[PDB]
RNA sequence: AAAAUUUUAGGAAUAGUUAAUAAUAAUUUAUAAUUUUGAUUAGAUUGUUUUGUUAAUGCUAUUAGAUGGGUGUGGAAAAAUAAAAAAAA
């Protein structure tokens, strides 16, 4: 927006400076890990946990915190939901999209995400695994989605998982997959104990961006 | 209610209370529900001022390789009826789905046909909408649609490529909401028109010997009502408006 | 929050209203949004005294010993139809009888046409589920000569309060596409003789005299003798 | 939001709710009974002090003879007295800035004091509640309605800033010769 | 006793200008910004941040008294380093504006001359990055769960992901003033000085620069001629100092401000404005020695043109004579509407000019004044559904309705327009509401709430 | 590099970091070994999840489903007590059998 | 509370409450009047 | 069950995301403790950073403390090399030859036209700076990285005569870059971090070798002790690997 | 009214004029100890309970109350009490963790005199600067692990001696000769 | 998230356990943590403006109220009789 081009412009015009001595690192502090509060808060690299009234020299970011969004199927106890889960890496500035995929694959802790091969895409357009972030103008503000193999097959009832509400889960598939790990047959402590949302939550029509009545 | 600051409550990995991500399914009617009122705005824009990638010629051709890094998001208008290379054809005859093109068909070009096209690999999509006849909107000379024969051979088509089962974002229609005026009502007073001398001004309000005919006497409703719509926070019709003004509800 | 009643004025609790805003007051419960509702209890409540002296059979009772005279069956059917309209007419009961399932016709519920209230629905399309009398009904709301831009699921289609009137003019075949009717301000140039506005944003109706009588005869202004 | 509602002492909207100004005292033989005007939350606990925002004052509901003043042949002044201590700055703060609520009996007090117009619940049952119709009201309104800017200026001085700067104090505050 | 940094000085001088008190600005100047310099070839850059930040050696810690070790974040410590980016030219500019504001020529001439000279002969200082604590920063969010522009199916709701309602007011499309080159800032400064001339003219004669409250609006004030002389001399001084360099920088804001001066102070009809702007752009295309291909007038300029036509046809409404309207002496609706028409043709021709609600408002008003009775049609076609609008529209339009043939049309059109206000989230203003109320005997349209009336009585 | 920053609040390890200095006492074998074993966690992990996605995915299933089982799911003042046995000692004999003593550390 | 008079729309149900708040147009009008007063 | 219910190390809020997001819309996962892992752990070091214009140009000459024969340093670095090559022989192009070991006291860009005037002047001012300073005994233990893990070096511990060094350096810094304007890659009012560069990855190499020296190699030597050394000799050098088996030396000063 | 005599009382409900509204808690109760165990077997190893126990904390006689007037508040201005402590480093067996012994003050108002007590803290020092026997400055901060809320802010006095001892490969300080006291007699010869 | 104040006449060891790594480890790494400056078990006991006596540093009272988890709702668990809190005209 405004900030992005204001700051970009500032950087560009600061690099074209003929006469500059350079900063004095005695006067340019880092950040603290020691501050009041229980929680550990991670901030921007231009921001600090103390009050610094003076504006620091624009620096170029050598690690860009990319976000990569996946579709996930959550078990909500009335059936399946499809919602969004982000992975966040720190990708070196000049890195190749191939290498970004690799970073992503190493940084997800959910067993339900990276199972098959996937392609990174911005606004639906696939990206070259061959080229740099520099060419595609990826600023960390950019919206980057992630498209799996079977994802265009989801409109069917096959690839989309089958919930024990409406479908048989058989001795075939009780020993395999999320179905196994879930423990459908109720135990005393009630099993993994997932989140539940009831049937009448959204009314008769499910959640939409457009008001349907 | 406002959205809260951060989630410190539940582990992130499990993600817990999350509004479901909305996905647009091309098999169903709902698809069109999203895409249609966009199209109309789009066409309206095309009727007034030029937009670059809207009008094009002789379809498009790309390799199998670069197919998905080029196509998705693409929207363009062609003169004739020719269906894209390598697409299985699905006719949309189902009435419900059709229904959403109502506004676009009555107050813009009449819709002759709708077509859902799916490729060999099934991973792409094309929404193909064939209009018949001239627009019911006026078209300007310097506008994009003025470069087309189908308007102003009376059939022409709109082609929209997209990926299936994606959120109603990455079909890109919102870049088109640029608003340009229809200059038709003022074209009458331009130096170009010869009916500009048949115009005569009303500078002064005419002398009034009458009052407005009093409205029909009020019949108080006979049935049972749900109570004050004010206190129930119902907008005046349950339709539109502010809950402070209770006009037009039962009283 | 968004749209209060009389701004914030807190001088009583009831001073606020029966809801604070149209929007859901907790974000975790969406359905609490302010709608316009209908008395479901009374308007379902179908009369079982029309079903007296009948002998209805059942769906899966097909047996030879089970069923009865064709005359008996006929009067049973008539008593069942009489059972279903026993309050008012459901939309899918109106629409199945009209040509083309009543596409294009204007469905108004009773209370929408009386008092200063003026509203109806131009039906876009209909789905009958296996059962009639239930289903999904889509259309364009028209409120005081103002019309919707796109179709919407018609709410409370299943509650039997509905009336409509069959006009051949409005009928549309399943081939074509139901057009949204014109909103009288914009697409059709406004005219007084064809359409006059019942009530407008700052207007409200004058006092009916007998209500006033009742209220004064209540508060004890106008006396009342047994 | 309690599973088993505490049945006897219900309230609106959960805890602790709005700040409200209440009148309360421990119950005793009527001869000695006093009340407290207290700003506090909507949901009280066992002891009223846990949620207590401020202490607005003592109120004694016993008409008193004024022995403090010298016995006065003026008729009015020898009516009995009713004694109340208001803290008016915390009142105007809590009510004005913090937007309080009000129970009814405190309202009646604050009315006798000229802080608030008399309550909703004070009824001379002599008069009835009024009637209304829009077009008569409208005739009266068309008859008298002030000018736009006069009214805007009213709303300005009442709600927004009151103290303003007339020409003279401007002229008095602007720097003189060596820096002018 | 906090030493104001340069930024602060700017802010306070902005308040000084708007207040037009030179006295404040002089004391403020004299105390704090005196020794403020410019940047020269020898001078270096943003100066680095030189402060230590404050610590204690163990002997400082142990042997000092308690107060010596007490650090509250105190300005005056970082003042030196808040000023490391050299915003001085801004201060000089504001100071010019003030000396002009308080009506003193010599001082103004001084500041503006210094500024001009330094702007031509000294390097452009490196601008400061956006301050984290004022303008914040764009934290990352996916925009996925959002209200999906067509949400309510009665209208177009704006949305966080994209803006579908079109701009309510035209924006100049220039970066923040500090990012400019030195030459560019010189230009900017002239436009600034003009803007202040205008503002001062509106503080002197508030009646004449309000649209159509008084017939006084139609005739030049004495002392306006001297003013315009000043403006002309100024602009010609800009073309005299800056040479061919002007061919390389944005004149858009400058032009729009000149046009707005010759629309407001001296009063020029729309045709005169369009002419002036074209002659100006000719001048700027010619001074640069090239093949021409002039830049077209950008959206803001056209906004000034159109409001020019709107000034042209304007009416004092409901004189106490119960006479309909008073008009600009020597007004021809035909010619006016002719020029407006071919001007809108001109605009809508050019693809790069964005339309806003205000431009449409100037147009609509020009219609209403001209007795065109097409105002409705234009409004409903080009505005109503597609913009977030004022009730100013409905004001001009009610004036239009009033002039129709029969009464029922008046009533019904007006009522319908109120329904417009209720549907389209325009909170019909008190001006409009009063304009409707005035005719109550004729049209019988109630404007007030029930509540509002009761309470009122 | 021996002093902390008073206004910044950063420790001496910090200002030493910034002046690009290292005050680090000579290390014995314990510390060198622990540290050297810690540095490499990410190489080891990277190699693991690239070369052997299955074993990884099994273990992840464990963690994920585990989060939903167990004592607390919610992280509130109770769950989020850094010292559970200490702040609730009044649970320790009867209700809570996990802990035999109220104090395992300095405080 | 919200006053439910006897001439409100009676609900016939054995599974729930005996009287739904729904109004005779008279009661609605009346309510509007009293409300106006309180607005004052 | 083996510890705290929510381990304190796992409690992390990301404020660089957004106010509403993580409550409702989506949840963001990351391994957040790679980023938090600190300057001591990674082995990073903050060197005086160059202004952009100076950042563009290559350095030409540098100041160096010359290491004598028979060092503890050179010996132990040789042992370190052997160990490293036996572990991974991919290091082989990274490693600096034990013959080229020197301490880097600061780095500098000299233009080729004014070359003679500047070497003369520098050498003179340098000789004046160190006239009073007697030899320096410095301690070397620990490793650290410059340039994002591309340059791997031995630290100079401020436990010894180092103090004097810092004054000494900070004098030439204010002469060489302050007095006669010369490009020191940093600001002359700031002090350079003295170091012994052990392994390095140059721009040309970076394609076959990789973008960062993997920390698995030098992890175990990260805190290793290379010992004490006394230094009497200061050099100003132009960078050529060829001429002596050592860097081509344009000037010298003896500390005595 | 607490100032009125036993026989002077009239109403128990109110204070007629002013003063303090007091509740008489009955201080003299003859409260007693119950003896539930034989003197031979008491169900505790260390300490035995034979009489009524005095039950307060700070209600507890003779009163010992928090004194924030010692050296630490003398040198520092603390935002919150205990946000700063000066101490000696005792032991580093835990990576990046310096244990610190620190004195604070208690006041006995009965005897009008002070005592210093001592307390241990875990301080987080990134980077392991501290050696045993350093005089350090220590601050309150973010909860770091279960027991560490303090971090090493500054070394006032390093251990020059101890560091040199380390460089040579020996421990910073010799390990204490005897451990904790015992109730046994350990006969271990040669 | 912490800091200070903590009882028993005759006094010994305590333990899902410390610290680093990290959204790891029912077998990660380490010379680990609490204690005689009185720990942990066990006894008694409702914690840091409330009383009584007294000229007075003292002595002698102060109620009551937060008792784990197991589809985790809710802004917050305080959620299973025991009000004396007007709870959407
Ligand atoms: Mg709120
Ligand atoms: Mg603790
Ligand atoms: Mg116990
Ligand atoms: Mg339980």
């Amino acid at each position: 927006g405004h900030y992005q081009q204001e700051a970009f412009e500032a950087r560009k015009r600061f690099e074209e400076s003929t006469t500059y001595p350079g900063p004095i690192r005695a006067a340019t502090p880092g950040d603290t890990r020691f501050y009041s509060g229980s929680l550990e808060s991670i901030l921007h690299d231009t921001d600090r946990h103390y009050w610094r009234a003076v504006t620091d020299d624009p620096r170029v970011q050598h690690l860009i915190p990319l976000r990569i969004r996946f579709k996930i199927f959550t078990w909500v106890t009335s059936g399946w939901e499809q919602r969004m889960q982000v992975v966040q890496i720190m990708a070196p500035k000049d890195s190749t999209i191939a290498q970004v995929k690799d970073l992503v694959i190493v940084e997800n802790q959910s067993p339900y995400l990276c199972v098959s091969s996937f392609h990174l895409a911005i606004d639906g357009k696939e990206l070259d695994p061959q080229k740099t972030l520099g060419e595609y103008g990826i600023t960390e503000q950019s919206q980057i989605d992630a498209i799996e193999q079977n994802d265009h097959l989801l409109h069917r009832d096959d690839e989309r998982p089958r919930d024990w509400t409406v479908d048989e889960i058989t001795a075939e598939d009780v020993k395999r997959s999320p179905y196994k790990e879930m423990e459908m047959q109720p135990l005393q402590n009630l099993a993994p104990r997932y989140e539940a949302r009831p049937k009448g939550y959204f009314g008769r029509t499910y959640y939409s961006g457009m008001k349907q009545s | 209610s406002r959205r809260f600051r951060y989630n410190t409550k539940f582990p992130a990995l499990v993600s817990y209370n999350k509004l479901p991500w909305e996905v647009v399914n091309h098999e169903t009617p709902q698809f069109h529900m999203h895409v249609a009122p966009h199209y109309e705005q789009l066409l309206t824009l095309a009727a007034s001022s030029p937009v670059p990638h809207i009008i094009g010629s002789k379809h498009i051709d790309v390799p199998r390789e670069h197919r998905l890094r080029l196509l998705p998001g693409m929207l363009y208008l062609l003169d004739g009826d020719t269906l894209p290379g390598e697409f299985t054809i699905n006719r949309v005859l189902d009435p419900t789905a059709l229904q959403y093109y109502g506004r676009l068909s009555s107050q813009i070009v009449t819709v002759e046909a709708v077509r859902m096209l799916v490729p060999d690999d099934l991973r792409l999509l094309c929404n193909c909408i064939t209009f018949k006849g001239p627009l019911h909107l006026p078209v300007a000379p310097y506008a994009s649609l003025a470069s087309l024969r189908g308007a102003s051979s009376n059939c022409f088509t709109l082609y929209h490529f997209v990926r299936p089962n994606r959120p109603p974002k990455e079909l890109q229609l919102e870049k088109y909401y640029i608003h340009a005026p229809c200059v038709a009502p003022l074209s009458e007073f331009a130096s170009n028109s010869d009916e500009r001398g048949n115009w005569r001004p009303r500078l002064q309000a005419p002398k009034r010997t009458r009052r407005a005919t009093p409205l029909p006497a009020y019949r108080p409703p006979q049935s049972y009502l749900m109570g004050l719509a004010e206190r129930l926070a119902v907008v005046p019709g349950g339709c539109f408006g502010r809950r402070s003004l209770m006009w037009g509800h039962w009283f | 929050r968004a749209d209060p009643l009389n701004g914030g004025s807190s001088m009583t609790l009831g001073s606020k209203g029966s809801k604070l805003s149209p929007e859901p007051h907790r974000r975790r419960m969406p359905w609490t949004a302010a709608k316009e509702y209908v008395p479901g209890v009374v308007l379902n409540a179908r009369d079982k005294m029309v079903l007296d002296g009948v002998q209805l059979l059942d769906i899966e009772s097909i047996d030879r010993a089970s069923q009865l005279d064709p005359l008996e069956v006929l009067r049973a059917v008539v008593a069942t139809r009489e059972y279903n309209i026993s309050t008012g007419k459901n939309i899918f009961q109106l629409a199945s009888q009209a040509t083309y399932n009543g596409r294009g016709q204007r469905f108004y519920r009773k209370e929408w046409q009386e008092g200063t209230y003026d509203k109806y629905v131009t039906l876009s399309a209909i789905d009958f589920d296996r059962d009639g009398n239930k289903g999904t009904a889509y259309g364009y709301i028209t409120f005081h000569g103002e019309t919707t831009t796109r179709p919407v699921q018609v709410d409370f289609a299943d509650v039997p309060g509905w009336y409509m009137d069959f006009v051949e003019e409005r009928a549309v075949p399943f081939t074509g596409i139901v057009p949204p009717p014109p909103s009288i301000g914009t697409d059709v140039p406004v005219d007084p003789h064809s359409y006059r506005l019942k009530a407008y944003p700052y207007y409200d109706a004058p006092n009916p005299p007998e209500f006033v009588e009742r209220l004064l005869k209540d508060r004890g202004v106008l006396p009342d003798t047994p | 939001a309690r599973a088993v509602i505490k049945r006897r002492s219900p309230q609106l909207w959960g805890a602790p709710g709005a700040p409200i100004i209440r009148m309360r005292g421990h119950h005793v033989v009527w001869k000695f009974q006093s009340y407290d005007l207290v700003v506090e939350h909507t949901h009280k606990r066992r002891n009223s002090d846990i949620r207590l925002l401020h202490y607005l004052g003592k109120h004694c509901p016993h008409p008193q003879k004024s022995l403090w003043s010298p016995d006065t042949p003026v008729a009015q002044d020898r009516h009995l007295f009713m004694l109340t201590t208001v803290d008016i700055d915390a009142f105007k703060y809590w009510f004005g800035v913090k937007r309080c609520r009000l129970s009814m009996k405190p309202w009646a007090l604050l009315a006798k004091a000229g802080l608030l117009p008399p309550s909703l619940t004070q009824n001379s049952k002599i008069m009835p509640k009024p009637l209304f119709d829009k077009e008569s009201l409208m005739r009266y309104y068309l008859a008298n309605r002030k000018d736009e800017d006069v009214m805007a200026r009213e709303k300005y001085l009442n709600y927004e800033n009151s103290m303003v700067k007339t020409e003279e104090e401007r002229a008095a505050e602007r720097p003189v010769a060596p820096y002018l | 006793q906090t030493w104001p940094c340069t930024a602060t000085i700017c802010a306070y001088l902005d308040v000084c200008v708007e207040a037009g008190e030179k006295t404040w600005a002089m004391e403020a100047w004299n105390r704090y910004c005196t020794e403020l310099k410019f940047l020269e070839p020898g001078e270096v850059d943003p100066k680095p941040i030189s402060r230590v930040p404050f610590s204690l050696t163990r002997e400082e810690l142990l042997y000092l008294p308690k107060w010596k070790k007490h650090f509250d974040h105190d300005p005056n410590l970082d003042v030196m380093d808040l000023n490391r980016f050299n915003r001085t030219r801004e201060v000089y500019l504001r100071m010019a504006q003030v000396m002009l504001a308080g009506g003193e020529r010599n001082a103004f001439q001084h500041f503006f001359t210094k500024l001009e000279e330094a702007m031509l002969n000294k390097p452009t200082p490196v601008p400061e990055p956006p301050n984290p604590h004022l303008v914040r920063r764009p934290r990352w969010a996916p925009y996925e769960h959002c209200k999906s522009v067509h949400h309510s199916p009665w209208r177009l709701q704006n949305n966080g992901r994209a803006l579908a309602l079109g701009p309510p007011v035209t924006i100049e499309d220039e970066m923040q003033s500090r990012f400019f080159s030195n030459d560019q800032f010189l230009v900017h400064s002239v436009k600034e000085v003009l803007r202040i001339v205008l503002q001062e003219h509106k503080r002197a004669h508030p009646t004449e620069c309000t649209r159509c409250k008084t017939e006084a609006f139609f005739y030049k004030t004495k002392d306006a001629d001297e003013t315009l002389k000043f403006c002309d001399d100024l602009i010609e001084r800009l073309f005299a100092s800056l040479g061919v360099r002007l061919s390389n920088l944005n004149t858009s804001s400058l032009l729009s401000t000149i046009l707005e001066v010759f629309r407001v102070v001296g009063k020029e009809s729309g045709a005169a404005l369009l002419q002036r702007a074209n002659e100006f752009l000719e001048r700027k295309a010619s001074l640069g020695d090239a093949e021409g291909s002039r830049e077209n007038l950008t959206a803001s300029n056209y906004l000034q043109v159109l409001s020019g036509f709107a000034d042209e046809s304007a009416f004092v409404y409901n004189t106490k004579k119960d006479g309909t309207c008073q008009y600009k002496t020597g007004f021809d609706p035909r010619t006016t509407m002719r020029h407006l028409a071919d001007v809108v043709q001109e605009i809508a021709g050019n693809p790069h000019v964005t339309w806003a609600a205000d431009m449409h408002l100037q147009v609509v008003e020009t219609m209403v004044g001209c007795g065109t009775m097409k105002a409705n049609d234009y409004f409903v076609r080009n505005v109503l559904r597609q913009f977030s609008w004022d009730s100013r529209f409905l004001e001009a339009l009610y004036v239009e309705y009033r002039r129709q043939d029969d009464v029922d049309m008046w009533a019904e059109l007006t009522k319908r327009a109120l329904v417009w206000t209720a549907r389209y989230n325009a909170p019909a203003s008190e001006r409009l509401r009063r304009l409707i109320e005035d005719d109550y005997d004729t049209i019988r349209v109630q404007t007030r709430t029930f509540r509002e009336l009761a309470v009122f009585q | 590099g021996l002093n902390g920053c008073v206004e910044t609040g950063r420790s001496r390890s910090e200002v030493a970091r910034d002046l690009g200095l290292s005050y680090t006492r000579p290390l014995h074998e314990n510390e060198k070994k622990q540290l050297s074993h810690q540095a490499v966690y990410y190489e080891r992990l990277a190699k693991f999840k690239m070369e052997q996605p299955e074993a990884a995915r099994a273990m992840e299933r464990e963690r994920f489903v585990r989060k939903f089982s167990g004592m607390f799911v919610k992280m509130d003042i109770r769950s989020g007590a850094p010292d559970f046995p200490s702040t609730y000692r009044r649970l320790l004999g009867t209700k809570v059998v996990r802990w035999a003593s109220k104090r395992h550390g300095p405080n | 509370r919200q006053i439910r008079p006897y001439y409100n729309l009676p609900s016939k149900s054995e599974h729930g409450r005996k009287m739904t708040g729904f109004l005779t147009p008279y009661r609605h009008w009346m309510w509007k009047q009293n409300e106006l007063w309180r607005n004052v | 069950e083996r510890g705290l219910y929510f381990p304190i190390n796992h409690r992390i809020v990301d404020h660089r995301i957004a106010p509403g997001v993580t409550v409702e819309e989506t949840d963001v996962q990351s391994r957040y403790r790679r980023e938090l892992r600190t300057n001591f752990a990674t082995g990073e070091t903050r060197q005086t950073i160059a202004p952009p214009w100076s950042a563009r140009e290559r350095p030409t000459h540098f100041f160096s403390l010359r290491l004598p024969s028979r060092n503890s340093v050179t010996l132990r670095v040789k042992e370190m090399h052997n160990h490293l090559l036996f572990s991974h022989q991919q290091c082989a192009p990274m490693l600096v030859s034990p013959t080229k070991l020197h301490i880097t006291l600061g780095v500098m860009t000299i233009p080729e036209n004014s070359r003679e005037e500047l070497v003369k002047n520098i050498q003179q001012s340098m000789s004046e700076t160190f006239a009073c300073v007697q030899p320096l005994q410095l301690r070397f233990r620990g490793l650290g990285t410059f340039d994002f893990g591309r340059v791997l070096f031995i630290r100079v511990v401020p436990e010894a005569d180092f103090g004097r060094l810092e004054r000494a350096v900070c004098d030439i810094r204010r002469r060489v870059g302050g007095v006669l304007g010369v490009d020191l890659k940093g600001n002359p009012h700031d002090s350079y971090v003295p170091h012994v560069t052990v392994a390095k990855i140059r721009p040309n190499q970076r394609q076959q070798l990789g973008d960062t020296i993997p920390q698995s190699l030098w992890a175990d030597y990260q805190h290793h002790d290379f010992g004490d050394v006394t230094l009497s000799t200061v050099d100003l050098c132009r960078m050529k690997g060829s001429p002596d088996g050592y860097y081509h030396t344009e000037g010298a000063v003896h500390l005595s | 009214p607490w100032w009125n005599f036993q026989t002077e009382h009239r109403q128990r409900c109110v204070l007629m004029y002013g003063g303090a509204r007091t509740k008489n808690t009955h201080n003299a109760n003859h409260r007693v100890f119950i003896k539930k165990y034989k003197r031979n077997a008491f169900p505790n190893r260390t300490r035995h309970h034979w009489a009524v126990s005095m039950t307060g904390v700070l209600s507890q006689r003779p009163r010992r109350m928090p004194w924030p007037y010692d050296l630490t508040s003398l040198i520092f201005n603390q935002p919150r009490q205990g946000s700063d402590k000066i101490g000696y480093v005792v032991g580093t067996s835990m990576l990046k963790t310096a244990v610190v012994a620190t004195n604070h003050m208690v006041y006995y108002p009965k005897f009008n005199q002070r005592v210093s007590r001592t307390k241990r803290f875990f301080a987080h020092d990134e980077d392991l600067a501290c050696v045993e026997g350093d005089l350090v400055h220590i601050k309150q901060c973010r909860k770091i692990s279960k027991y560490k809320h303090y971090y090493v802010f500054s070394i006032l006095e390093p251990n020059v001696e101890g560091r040199e001892r380390l460089k040579l490969g020996l421990k910073a300080v010799p390990p204490p000769l005897f451990g904790y006291p015992v109730s046994r007699r350990i006969v271990k010869l040669n």
